[PDB]
């Protein structure tokens, strides 16, 4: 039966689709924590960014003067 | 006579498309050109067997 | 409407399908022909330098 | 998708509204209950009566006709005038 | 060789026969619109082996089939190009086709014109075809002016509607300007080049192309809807909502930008260009984004938002990252597609209402719609990990860590935020709060044809990002060191728009009535531009 | 201004739409419904305080300064009805309104496909141009000298008389056609 | 069939298959499907056809022009021959047009042959081009609409002078 | 063809933000006439709706769920 | 069907053919595939200055 | 249809104006017509160069998509003040202002973007060094001829 | 992003501008300093078609890592590897490039020393 | 107080903001009503033939007439020149004449003094 017409007041839902609904919700929530396990760092960041003021003059070559 | 729709709309279609590129369009110059396949050192060509050599051994940088 | 579409299609494909199905039968069994070198001696005809066989009887009845 | 209206489903509807509607009682309210000689009613009543109606069957009646509706039966006759009922 | 230009031919082919049945009809059909939805299902199909044999192998080919014309020193080739942008989104736009198309077949079930709206909407689908296949700039203005002018028929499909008929006649105007730009550049190819192929331009390798890539830049401001060309986009949702859905979000106003995609080895040689798409693209990112914000019609909102998205692939062209770019299409499509039948589901529930202050109520009640379009939202924010961020995120970290426009950049991050923004308020005044659409309700979304057409959009704009941006091989080198403060630049500029957004929203429900000002009257006007441009200028 | 019976707008029909425009632009500056049942009623208590006005000079001059609150705040875009103009539905099916004369046109194989219903058809266009003349010598009867003051059309008074020039009233084509 | 010759094309190397992973790709099925169930059938009919060429075999051929004098041993205002040298001319000048468009065929082949090392690996193909548009400029650029053997001569004596000019001046 | 409608009576403003207005239209003297006509949309079941951060977080729960099983299957899986 | 199959319109089939046969054979012969003179030097005189 | 019912020329005297304001079908009050300057006008009445946008939509018009009557004296661009065309319609923000709005918000951005190109900005990096001379054959240098060294060390 | 303010509100001798620069020569400081070694034949880049932007002097992993895509197709979660040896090699580079910079600005520095105390001195 | 609304001629002034809409003078009262007489009479007259059976064609406006013989036929005997018509005519008929000859000729210019003193890239031009 198709969805009866309704006046003032809340729609007839069917099953499937609020299951399918909370099963697609499930699912992206899945799938974003899943790769959030996996990488980890495509959004953190992936590689340690070095301080530049903290390098040595020997490394660089800066002769004193 | 189920799913003669793949059968009118694909396989002879295919047949006609591959009949057309197969002896009108290769029998011709520079109509269907390709782009060279990509070579990696230690790879086997299928053409001459001639071995491509690796690369040199690396710096291991971890 | 219809009745115009109708005829124009009919009207077209009369004279259509037996030029179509006319050409599939020349490119089948008569079919195009073949570059040869010019034999010494041998001046072609002018509708000989043609490689398809309708081109060649355009050039031979009319041209 | 659109479904089809009758006289009784608009009837049965502006008669709900009207009986939504607090300076209207839903006693002496009947067909044909018109709103300034019998209901008590401002003008200001009678367009915000028209209004509720617009906000109910989703279109705009003009004020060229939202002025002379006068009784609900009038409002059920001219919304069964620009949606063509009983087809 | 032998099956890559086989099946190559063969999906355009396919899309060509029912052209070819509706031109030779007598009978009334048995469901013509699932015949071109069934072709079109297996045109993806076919076109996903050579997708498959390019991931694999990296092979491309051009089919130069047949010669159609010499001028003298140019021989015009039917020539098509099967490289990585065609590999990538011929796949794509038949899947986002396929998709609108078995919506249409359930929102235009009332028309009796339904042949003649899917014979409209797969003209579209070819000449959109010839347009992202064209190995010249004949075949790629044949495609061009295609798009164009089924725009035209479709926006002007319920042409009783003088609004209709002005939104189409505004279409034609703003993209015959930006035609102007682009047979500017054809003539500057063939003057001094001698050449439409696409070969011969790359080979050659210009340096004094200021001429035609100004030229290629307005094209692209006529076709993809930037600052000065922008307002018939807004004007074009006055067609209906599959013609929104399919063309002006996933399909018709990438053109431009995919044709500047085209010319990477042309813009990779000039700062000037690349200067003046940056530019270009952060104006309108900003202004169209801006404009976004104070609308109520919901399609005029995502409207601007996928021009808001166009003028950052222009940003993201001008800081010359391509195929990141290219990327952004191919995410952008899925999503925003998904979002207009999620909008088109809403406006078909409801009785043809397109307003969100008339809407609420509907998470309950509409639980599939809800849930896509909160899905499709979140990824056109840029919610890590859904298809928006291997895009849109990289786009703003190499954007960030690049020589770039200061401003310009700043622009781009401002955008960021009012995306979020937006988003949020389709969410809030569509989805969530209480309902405030008028008292017979007719919700109800239960066809097969409506949920499996949200359901393959909704698998896609889950997996397509991550599998996409796995599957193609590299072509720059994607910088990938950067501070702290800098590769969380996108995700804060987002949250802060979210937070801001929900303080706004809940500024709704204040009982304070304050009197408007002008930013709310500039932004609600559109920023003036349609409001002087065309009351003045038709007048001249 | 413009109107087809009345000549004018009177002074309680411009209050009566400054009402009904003031509070259409609340609810669209208002949006959400008890937010604007609130002001709804705030407003109303505005408009009630000069109800019973006498003084015309007074009554005109608020009306004055009503309608400049109103156009200082209005907003730019008010929500429309979508089959009301300005809407996005409004004058959409009028490529579907096909006018009733052009079934006169039909080849007779096609009418011969509604048997019914031009045999039904055949009977109205009968009764049309038999009402014609009566309704011609009941409108040059009845009409003053000089044309007609009003556009409102007279009714049918006989019992058997059609009012006069009912054809295109009752013959439109439908809505949704 | 083509002449190599005047249609270069270098010989292909291709990989050789290394499937590391345990999935097997699509792309051999298929490859396998391809090859039995449209490249077989197609090749059978195509071995019809040319079995109903071969038992009808003709030939055609390609017309030669022999060499009449130019229009630089024309008299002036001698139609007869004048009209020999203006109808050789018009046939080297398209000749000439077909030239420079092969010369564009293997640039544009080359370009997309080689792919990303197009810039590199095509600068024989790119410095033909470049020899046959230079020619070809100065042979047949800017004579109009109206173009002829007088007018490709006095812009040939036009460019003479100049080149006479210019080597006398630097001596 | 016939609909049923629902009762004019059930629908009544107490308990409902239509009762937050009435208080506050009573603190100044005033009184609403269009609450019972706007009383549906506060009640049945469109009432207490979600707010934005938990309808961000539907599938949240199942999500984490099958997210702790496939977690714990892996780690159990390479082993 | 006629315009379909004129007989070489204009000649421009037997030009390409003409043109594959010249650059086949000037490409042999170390010739330059193009001369920058439509007409032999030899046999044009210049006006004397 | 015949002379009289078709425009003719300038009227100069009342009573032609009034014969006129009686062809055109009316007010003579009403009636103002072009002046008499040449450009071509005749007895053609100037009327308030109004859109059609601004009428009443909901009236019971004659002509339903220019908003227009039978026998009305139609406006000399009504071709051009049609609903697919130029509009006169009043807007909340003036003419004035919202040009000055605008070109203001336009020349500012375009300000704002110049300064940027006039202070770029950067990442606190050097060159991105390149193997080969820089990859001098790669990016079309011949190979007979021999480049600068362009050599890079290790830091 | 403090150089931008550096640079423009402080002054710009000595920070390094980035459109020429190294200006001081690399020998100056670094006694025997090696040349930089480049692994990847340029036969095998040709044979691999790289980009000319991806044709620096660490194109050996990204070399591997593109047989490895084609050698694992339809795996293509099987190359992590090799991905991030060449971004961490691209890492390295990078971090190479923030030391030339540095390099540049503490020898405008050195250099900003030596003509204070020509100034303060003579 | 409020923002007092200024007319334009793309954007006029509103009928609630005009101060002639409150004229309730017997004058207005007279001129309303004639308008409205004259309407009623177009109004009548066009439909007694727009519902008559007995026609089948095209009911004339002698309006719509009217003003296409104004646009088009109209125009030759009301033509006279003055100082409006003749400068106007000099400036809207000659002048972007004389604008874009002088800019495609100074174009043409630098580009020959370019061409045949050979500062023109001109290497791959050779269709023309
Ligand atoms: C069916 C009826 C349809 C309607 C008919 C009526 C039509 C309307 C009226 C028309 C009236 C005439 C008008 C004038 C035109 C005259 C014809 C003409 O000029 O032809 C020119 C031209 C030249 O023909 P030709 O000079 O005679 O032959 C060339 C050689 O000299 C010689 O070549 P050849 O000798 O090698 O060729 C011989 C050919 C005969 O020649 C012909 O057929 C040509 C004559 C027909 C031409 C028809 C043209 C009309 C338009 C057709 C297209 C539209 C149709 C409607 C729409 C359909 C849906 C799209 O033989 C065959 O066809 C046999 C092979 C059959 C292949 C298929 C099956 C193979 C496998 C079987 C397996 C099963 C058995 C296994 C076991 C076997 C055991 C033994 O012919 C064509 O172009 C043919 C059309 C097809 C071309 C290729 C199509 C695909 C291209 C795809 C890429 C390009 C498009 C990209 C689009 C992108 C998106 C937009
Ligand atoms: C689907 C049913 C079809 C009909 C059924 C019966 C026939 C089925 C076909 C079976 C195979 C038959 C043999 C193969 C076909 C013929 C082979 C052959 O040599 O054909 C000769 C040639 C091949 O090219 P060619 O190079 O030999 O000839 C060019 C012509 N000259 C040299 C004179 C200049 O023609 C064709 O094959 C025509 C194919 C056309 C396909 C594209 C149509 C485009 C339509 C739009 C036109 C405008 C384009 C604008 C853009 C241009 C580019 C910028
Ligand atoms: C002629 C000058 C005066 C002008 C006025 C003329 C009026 C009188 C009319 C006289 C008759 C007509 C004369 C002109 C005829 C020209 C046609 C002709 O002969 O063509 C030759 C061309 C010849 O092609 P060709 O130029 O490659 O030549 C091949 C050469 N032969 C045949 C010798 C090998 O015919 C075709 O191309 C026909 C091929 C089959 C049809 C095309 C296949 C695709 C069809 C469209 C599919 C859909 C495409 C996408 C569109 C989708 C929807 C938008
Ligand atoms: C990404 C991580 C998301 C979760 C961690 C950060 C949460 C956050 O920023 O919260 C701010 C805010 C919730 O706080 P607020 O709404 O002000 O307080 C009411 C109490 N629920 O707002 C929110 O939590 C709503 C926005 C969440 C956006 C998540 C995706 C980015
Ligand atoms: C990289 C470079 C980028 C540069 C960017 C900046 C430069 C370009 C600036 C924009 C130029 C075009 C915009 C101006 C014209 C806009 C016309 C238009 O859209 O008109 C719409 C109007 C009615 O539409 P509208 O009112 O919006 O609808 C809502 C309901 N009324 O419709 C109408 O009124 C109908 C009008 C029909 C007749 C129009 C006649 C005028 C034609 C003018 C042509 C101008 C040519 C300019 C050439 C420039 C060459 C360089
Ligand atoms: C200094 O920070 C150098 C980086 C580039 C210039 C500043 C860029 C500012 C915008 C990016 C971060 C935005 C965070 C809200």
């Amino acid at each position: 039966a198709h969805i009866e017409p309704r006046y003032r007041q809340f729609p007839q839902l069917t099953r499937s689709q609020v299951i399918q609904a909370e099963f697609f919700s499930a699912t992206m929530w899945f799938w974003i924590l899943w790769r959030f396990w996996h990488d980890s760092d495509a959004v953190l960041g992936h590689f340690p960014y070095p301080d530049p003021s903290q390098w040595t003059d020997e490394e660089l070559g800066i002769p004193p003067d | 006579r189920h799913s003669i729709f793949a059968f009118t709309h694909v396989l002879i279609p295919v047949w006609i498309i591959h009949y057309y590129l197969k002896y009108h369009v290769t029998t011709k110059p520079y109509t269907i050109v390709e782009k060279k396949p990509r070579i990696f050192p230690g790879d086997t060509i299928l053409e001459t067997g001639e071995v491509i050599p690796p690369m040199k051994e690396f710096p291991d940088q971890h | 409407d219809k009745r115009f579409l109708k005829l124009l299609r009919f009207y077209i494909l009369l004279t259509g399908i037996p030029v179509v199905i006319g050409i599939t039968l020349i490119n089948v069994f008569i079919g195009e022909a073949e570059l040869a070198e010019i034999p010494e001696g041998y001046v072609p005809e002018h509708w000989e330098y043609f490689k398809h066989p309708i081109s060649r009887w355009i050039a031979r009845t009319f041209f | 998708d659109a479904p089809p209206l009758t006289l009784e489903g608009i009837k049965d509807r502006v008669l709900y509204v009207l009986k939504l509607y607090d300076k209207i009682d839903p006693e002496k309210l009947s067909v044909n209950s018109h709103f300034m000689k019998d209901l008590g009613l401002d003008s200001l009543d009678q367009v915000e009566i028209i209004m509720a109606m617009e906000d109910e069957f989703g279109f705009e009646i003009p004020d060229i006709d939202a002025e002379k509706l006068m009784c609900p039966q009038e409002i059920v006759d001219y919304i069964a005038d620009k949606k063509d009922v009983y087809e | 060789m032998n099956l890559f230009s086989s099946l190559t031919l063969v999906t355009l082919i396919l899309l060509t026969m029912p052209i070819a049945a509706i031109n030779f009809n007598t009978h009334k059909f048995t469901n013509y619109p699932l015949y071109v939805k069934t072709t079109i299902s297996c045109a993806f199909i076919t076109s996903m082996i050579p997708t498959m044999m390019f991931i694999h192998t990296g092979q491309e080919m051009i089919i130069s089939n047949w010669h159609w014309l010499t001028i003298q020193t140019l021989k015009l080739s039917l020539s098509f190009k099967m490289d990585f942008f065609s590999m990538m989104f011929v796949p794509v736009a038949l899947f986002v086709t396929w998709s609108i198309m078995e919506f249409s077949m359930w929102y235009m079930h009332s028309d009796p014109n339904i042949n003649q709206f899917f014979k409209y909407l797969l003209l579209f689908l070819i000449t959109m075809l010839i347009l992202v296949t064209a190995n010249n700039l004949f075949q790629l203005f044949i495609g061009w002016e295609g798009v164009g002018i089924m725009s035209f028929l479709l926006i002007g499909w319920w042409y009783g509607r003088t609004d209709a008929n002005t939104a189409a006649l505004q279409a034609i105007l703003y993209n015959r300007i930006g035609d102007i730009g682009f047979i500017l550049a054809m003539a500057w190819f063939l003057i001094n080049l001698n050449t439409w192929d696409l070969q011969q331009i790359f080979m050659l390798n210009p340096n004094d192309s200021n001429l035609p890539l100004m030229g290629l830049i307005l094209a692209a401001t006529g076709k993809s809807a930037q600052f000065g060309l922008h307002p018939w986009l807004p004007s074009a949702m006055e067609g209906p909502t599959p013609v929104s859905a399919l063309l002006h979000s996933s399909t018709m106003v990438v053109a431009g930008i995919f044709l500047l995609i085209r010319f990477y080895p042309l813009t990779e040689n000039n700062k000037f260009g690349q200067s003046i798409m940056l530019c270009l693209g952060a104006m309108t990112t900003l202004f169209t984004a801006m404009c976004a914000l104070t609308q109520n019609d919901i399609k005029k909102i995502i409207a601007f938002s996928t021009s808001s998205q166009l003028g950052l692939m222009m940003v993201t062209i001008g800081i010359n990252q391509p195929h990141l770019a290219f990327l952004h299409i191919c995410t952008h499509a899925f999503f925003k597609a998904m979002l207009f039948m999620c909008s088109g589901s809403i406006i078909h529930s409801l009785n043809d209402e397109q307003d969100i202050r008339k809407m609420g109520g509907l998470f309950k009640a509409m639980p599939f719609t809800t849930t896509a379009l909160i899905i499709g939202s979140l990824a056109l924010t840029g919610m890590p990990f859904l298809t928006g961020f291997y895009s849109k995120d990289l786009i703003i970290e190499s954007a960030n860590t690049s020589y770039t426009n200061a401003w310009a950049l700043l622009m781009t991050l401002v955008a960021t935020s009012f995306t979020a923004i937006y988003s949020t308020r389709i969410i809030f005044f569509a989805l969530l709060g209480q309902p405030r659409f008028p008292t017979l309700i007719n919700i109800n979304e239960n066809n097969p044809f409506l949920i499996n057409s949200i359901k393959r959009l909704l698998i896609g704009s889950l997996f397509a990002g991550f599998i996409i941006s796995n599957n193609i091989p590299p072509m720059t080198i994607p910088q990938m060191t950067m501070p702290h403060y800098l590769k969380m630049t996108a995700l804060t500029v987002t949250i802060l728009g979210f937070i801001l957004a929900l303080e706004i929203s809940n500024t709704t429900h204040y009982l304070k009535f304050n009197y408007p000002s002008n930013t709310f009257k500039f932004s609600n006007l559109l920023g003036y531009y349609p409001t002087i441009m065309h009351r003045l200028t038709p007048y001249m | 201004a413009f109107l087809p019976s009345a000549a004018y707008l009177t002074h309680q029909q411009k209050v009566l739409q400054l009402y009904k425009r003031a509070l259409r632009h609340l609810e669209s500056r208002c949006v959400h419904r008890d937010k604007y049942r609130y002001f709804a009623c705030l407003l109303r208590a505005r408009f009630d305080e000069h109800k019973n006005e006498k003084d015309m000079v007074k009554a005109t001059q608020l009306l004055r300064e009503a309608e400049k609150e109103f156009w200082h705040g209005q907003h730019p875009q008010p929500y429309i009805f979508p089959e009301s103009p300005g809407g996005t539905s409004y004058e959409r099916y009028e490529c579907y309104k096909v006018p009733e004369w052009c079934l006169d046109d039909w080849h007779p194989s096609e009418k011969a496909m509604y048997p019914d219903y031009f045999a039904k058809r055949e009977q109205w266009k009968k009764l049309r141009r038999e009402s014609w003349e009566r309704e011609v010598k009941q409108l040059q009867e009845e009409t003053p000298v000089g044309g007609p003051r009003t556009e409102a059309l007279p009714p049918a008074r006989k019992q058997g008389d059609l009012p006069p020039l009912w054809w295109h009233i009752v013959t439109r084509p439908r809505e949704r056609p | 069939s083509w002449d190599k010759d005047v249609y270069p094309e270098p010989p292909r190397r291709t990989p050789a298959p290394s499937p590391q992973t345990s999935l097997p790709n699509p792309i051999t099925y298929l490859t396998k499907a391809f090859d039995l169930l449209v490249d077989r059938p197609v090749t059978l009919v195509r071995e019809f056809i040319e079995r109903q060429h071969a038992k009808n075999k003709y030939y055609y051929y390609h017309r030669e022009f022999r060499r009449v004098p130019d229009i630089t041993e024309c008299h002036e205002k001698d139609v007869l021959c004048m009209f020999e040298a203006e109808m050789q001319w018009k046939r080297d000048y398209k000749v000439d047009q077909e030239i420079v468009n092969i010369i564009q065929e293997r640039l544009k082949a080359c370009q997309q042959r080689e792919g990303e090392s197009h810039r590199q690996n095509c600068a024989k193909e790119l410095q033909q081009f470049t020899q046959v548009v230079k020619a070809y400029q100065d042979r047949y650029h800017d004579l109009g609409a109206h173009y002829s053997a007088r007018k490709c001569l006095a812009k040939q004596k036009q460019r003479m002078l100049a080149e006479r000019k210019a080597t006398k001046e630097a001596a | 063809s016939k609909m049923e409608l629902p009762d004019y009576k059930q629908w009544k403003i107490e308990g409902t933000p239509l009762e937050t207005v009435q208080e506050k239209l009573a603190a100044r003297g005033l009184r609403d006439p269009w609450g019972r006509n706007e009383a549906w949309r506060y009640m049945g079941g469109f009432a207490n709706n979600v707010s934005f951060v938990g309808a961000l977080l539907k599938g949240f729960k199942w999500g984490f769920a099958a997210f702790v099983v496939a977690v714990g299957a892996e780690y159990y899986l390479e082993s | 069907t006629f315009v379909a199959y004129l007989p070489d319109y204009r000649m421009q089939e037997w030009a390409r053919r003409e043109a594959e046969r010249l650059v086949k054979y000037r490409e042999a012969h170390g010739l330059p595939l193009m001369e920058s003179n439509c007409f032999d030097p030899s046999k044009i005189q210049l006006p004397e200055d | 249809i015949t002379k009289d019912m078709l425009p003719g020329p300038y009227p100069k005297t009342p009573e032609e104006r009034a014969a006129a304001a009686k062809k055109y079908n009316m007010r003579v009050e009403d009636y103002e017509p072009y002046p008499d300057d040449g450009m071509g006008y005749g007895d053609y009445p100037k009327l308030p160069d109004r859109s059609q946008q601004e009428r009443d939509p909901w009236y019971d018009w004659d002509h339903p998509d220019l908003r227009l009557n039978w026998g009305e004296p139609m406006h000399w661009d009504l071709d051009m003040y049609i609903r697919n065309r130029v509009d006169t319609s009043p807007t909340p923000v003036n003419w004035n202002l919202m040009c000055k709005h605008l070109f203001g918000f336009v020349a500012f951005m375009l300000f704002m973007f110049w300064v940027g190109e006039t202070y770029p900005t950067y990442q606190p990096v050097g060159p991105k060094q390149y193997p080969y001379n820089n990859l001098y054959l790669e990016r079309g240098g011949d190979p007979n001829k021999e480049p600068e060294p362009v050599v890079h060390y290790e830091i | 992003g403090a150089h931008l303010a550096r640079r423009y509100l402080g002054d710009a001798s000595v920070e390094p501008e980035p459109l020429r620069m190294p200006t001081f020569p690399p020998d100056y400081g670094f006694p025997e300093r090696k040349e930089r070694e480049m692994v990847a034949t340029q036969q095998e880049m040709n044979d691999a078609q790289l980009v000319l932007q991806q044709r620096d002097y660490c194109a050996h992993y990204l070399i591997r890592f593109l047989k490895c895509k084609r050698d694992s197709f339809p795996n293509f979660l099987a190359c992590k590897h090799e991905q991030h040896d060449w971004d961490y090699c691209e890492h390295l580079d990078y971090v190479k490039r923030m030391k030339e910079f540095e390099r540049e600005r503490r020898l405008l520095q050195r250099k900003k020393r030596r003509e204070q105390r020509e100034a303060d001195m003579a | 107080s409020f923002p007092k609304y200024e007319p334009s001629r793309l954007a006029s002034l509103p009928t609630t903001l005009d101060p002639a809409e409150y004229d309730i003078s017997s004058e207005t009262r007279k001129a309303q009503a004639e308008r409205l007489a004259i309407r009623s009479r177009l109004k009548r007259e066009y439909q007694l033939q727009y519902n008559d059976p007995s026609r089948r064609g095209v009911v004339e406006d002698p309006a719509l007439i009217r003003w296409t013989c104004a646009r088009s036929a109209n125009v030759y005997p009301n033509f006279r020149p003055n100082t409006k018509t003749s400068l106007l005519g000099a400036l809207f008929g000659i002048g972007p004449l004389i604008f874009w000859y002088y800019v495609f000729k100074t174009d043409r210019d630098r580009k020959e003094k370019l061409i045949q003193e050979g500062k023109l890239d001109r290497t791959f031009n050779i269709s023309y």
